């Protein structure tokens, strides 16, 4: 088969600036090679056609380049809306083949996360179990750390961290950690605390409660 | 005005097999070729094969000849495939595309998630995500729920039956010990909460569940 190599898995690029996201060919492809953009939500849209044509509603600030060999999408300027992963093909003939993809983030200003944290709720403590949830909300870049103290004890077991995806308006992103423990676990401490250390502030900002509630 | 609609998710166990569907609309369904792509995490798109309805012709990369099998029904404008000898590398998200003319796919369906397991479906248990007793104030409050436990994938939160949508905030699920879990979260006014109902919905396409979590404030 043709391996389709795309150059880089992941780009991060401020608004505004020329963006190249390349794909290589094992063979010569003449100009039957195509880019797709995926959106997070699965949704798969056609945006370059042979080469250097560009398809239905796509922007003049696309543009594509091939060799037979080496090839690349170009975004003149990048926009707000292009955020997604971008997936070279070849369809010369069967079996077509795929670039694995190439993820593009927004690149932001720097921004500080609002953090929230959430004792157990009374509906989880009466069936026996407690997650402890620390929210940071809107934050930039996404490199992001969170420690949990427990009665003044680091616990990094049961702990679970998730991002949401890039905020496609703003290109902030929010994420959170939860500590899950047993709800005779839980009752045999106070204090609950998350601390978020980001590059925004090399002082971490700290979130905490006391089950005593006091 | 051209669609193409497939299939729900599938959980099936292994060695089983599945048939999952493409039905297309606002063309004539016989006179494009249908094809098949497969997306597994880290493993970019693999192109299957394809199938023109017009005369039932059919290709396929060479690995998946006797894997999976395309077919066409003309009177109902459907193109299936058929995946045997199920394997957890056959969970992945399935794509139907439209080729053609004179462009490659121009028209993609919304793919089809299976997941290959012998774990049984389990629905998300859910619980509020409520500020804390001693927590300062401000014009606006995050709220949130927990979804905890469930199997397989996805999960859908919504906030009031979809009427919120500004502020939420929906963390990706996390796979741990066999189950899934993830949280969603909101931002309102704090003249909207308490004052309000608000729900979220928390929606398990597996276990056909539609779940209700009413967020209110702690007991004084
Ligand atoms: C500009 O470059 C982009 O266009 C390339 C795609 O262009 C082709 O799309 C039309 C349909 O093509 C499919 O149908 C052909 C016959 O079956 C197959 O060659 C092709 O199928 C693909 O090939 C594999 C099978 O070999 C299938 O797996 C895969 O789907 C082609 O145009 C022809 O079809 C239309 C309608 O039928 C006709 O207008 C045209 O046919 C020509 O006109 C005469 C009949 O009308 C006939 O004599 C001539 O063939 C077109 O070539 C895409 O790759 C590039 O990005």
């Amino acid at each position: 088969d043709i391996q389709m190599t795309q150059t880089t898995s992941s780009l991060s690029a401020s608004l505004g600036d020329r963006v190249t996201i390349g794909c290589r060919a094992s063979q010569d492809i003449g100009s039957y090679l195509n880019w797709y953009q995926q959106k997070p939500d699965g949704a798969v849209r056609l945006l370059i056609y042979y080469t250097s044509r560009l398809h239905s509603g796509v922007p003049s600030r696309f543009s594509g380049s091939g060799s037979g060999t080496h090839f690349s999408l170009t975004i003149s300027n990048l926009e707000q809306e292009d955020i997604g992963t971008y997936f070279c093909h070849q369809d010369t003939k069967p079996p077509y083949t795929f670039g694995s993809g190439t993820k593009l983030e927004i690149k932001r200003a720097d921004a500080a996360p609002t953090v929230s944290i959430f004792p157990p709720s009374s509906e989880q403590l009466t069936s026996g179990g407690a997650s402890v949830v620390c929210f940071l909300n809107n934050f930039y870049p996404k490199d992001i750390n969170v420690k949990w103290k427990i009665d003044g004890s680091e616990r990094q077991n049961g702990v679970l961290n998730s991002w949401t995806d890039q905020d496609s308006k703003d290109s902030t992103y929010s994420m959170s950690s939860t500590l899950t423990l047993t709800k005779d676990e839980y009752e045999r401490h106070n204090s609950y605390t998350c601390e978020a250390t980001h590059k925004t502030s090399t002082s971490p900002i700290v979130k905490s409660f006391n089950r005593n509630e006091c | 005005e051209v669609q193409l609609q497939q299939s729900g998710t599938v959980l099936a166990r292994p060695g089983t097999s599945v048939k999952m569907s493409c039905k297309a609309s606002g063309y004539s369904f016989t006179n494009y070729w249908m094809h098949w792509v497969k997306q597994r995490p880290g493993q970019g798109l693999e192109w299957i094969g394809s199938i023109y309805p017009g005369n039932s012709d059919t290709n396929y990369k060479q690995k998946f000849k006797g894997k999976a099998k395309l077919t066409a029904v003309t009177s109902a404008s459907t193109a299936y495939m058929e995946v045997n000898s199920l394997t957890n590398e056959d969970s992945a998200v399935y794509y139907c595309t439209r080729f053609g003319n004179y462009v490659p796919f121009a028209y993609w369906g919304q793919g089809t998630l299976v997941t290959v397991s012998a774990a049984t479906t389990t629905a998300p248990s859910v619980y509020p995500l409520v500020p804390g007793c001693s927590d300062t104030s401000g014009s606006s409050v995050t709220l949130g729920c927990l979804v905890k436990g469930y199997f397989p994938e996805p999960v859908t939160v919504k906030w009031n039956y979809g009427a919120l949508s500004s502020g939420v905030r929906t963390v990706s699920s996390v796979l741990q010990s066999g189950f899934y879990s993830l949280s969603s979260l909101v931002t309102v006014p704090s003249s909207t909460w308490p004052s309000q109902t608000v729900i979220c919905n928390v929606a398990h396409p597996a276990s056909k569940t539609e779940l209700i979590k009413r967020i209110e404030p702690r007991i004084p």
